[PDB]
């Protein structure tokens, strides 16, 4: 048989944030630390605030290229309020979310997508995982990798998302820590 | 002798060997298999010598 394509440039990216360490949590959930490993992720996008630099060193260990945006509780003010990073054929924007009013409104997020002109928009602040499509655009919210506390939701589920991009198609994997075992769901999205 | 009168009946003349064959569920899962096999599930026994058999010192008796 013959090869479907000449070479492959697929790359996996890790998305998470709102760890709130050590403000509300001291570290990621035990099973998740086992799920994350260096040499497996080439790109890491962080939305929620670290906020302590100690967490930044941990993210750098999983991958060398890490992109982070300033959250409403980040100690380091040198982080960008929002950033647009291109990953292959996808143009992704990044922002914490506290600047979007109302905080978790979809119409407000969409209005921000236009200004950013990105195919995918990553944001958190609500600590609620969210992955849906709107008007040919994709929106993703990893939530809180440490299930950080949030006055608006009394039941937070810690979780992070990995995105696999082969080319013009992307598959996102979300890991939720429900009960002792970890459950995973698969969602696929493509420019077409 | 043999159940099949045909002299030839081997699907593969030679077998292959490998160190390990880990399976992946999704990104970041270097697990063994994440298979449901656990203490709740029992596997069919297939060992000749095991705890079921014990040894005694003839000189001691
Ligand atoms: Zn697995």
């Amino acid at each position: 048989g013959s090869p479907e394509f000449g070479t492959r440039d697929r790359m996996l990216v890790l998305v998470l944030g709102d760890l709130h360490i050590p403000h509300r949590c001291n570290s990621l959930p035990a099973k998740f630390k086992k799920l994350l490993v260096p040499g497996k992720i080439q790109h890491i996008l962080c939305t929620g605030n670290l906020c302590t630099k100690e967490s930044y060193d941990y993210l750098k260990t999983l991958a060398g290229d890490v992109h982070i945006v300033r959250g409403d509780f980040d100690e380091n003010l040198n982080y960008p309020e929002q950033k647009v990073v291109t990953v292959g054929q996808f143009k992704i924007g990044l922002i914490h979310g506290h600047q979007v009013i109302p905080w978790g409104d979809m119409a407000s997020l969409a209005l921000l997508q236009r200004q950013f002109d990105v195919d995918i928009l990553i944001s958190g602040h609500t600590h609620k995982f969210e992955a849906f499509e709107h008007e040919n655009k994709f929106y993703i919210n990893p939530g809180s990798a440490t299930g950080a506390y949030n006055a608006l939701e009394t039941n937070i589920i810690p979780s992070f998302v990995l995105m696999d991009i082969q080319a013009s198609t992307v598959v996102t994997y979300v890991y939720q820590l429900i009960g002792d075992d970890v459950k995973v769901e698969r969602i696929e999205y493509k420019k077409s | 002798g043999p159940l099949g009168s045909t002299e030839e009946d081997l699907e593969d003349a030679e077998d292959t060997v490998s160190a390990a064959d880990p399976e992946f569920c999704h990104p970041l899962c270097q697990c063994p298999k994440c298979a449901p096999a656990q203490k709740r599930l029992a596997k069919v026994p297939a060992s000749g010598l095991g705890v079921n058999v014990t040894s005694q010192d003839g000189s001691s008796w």
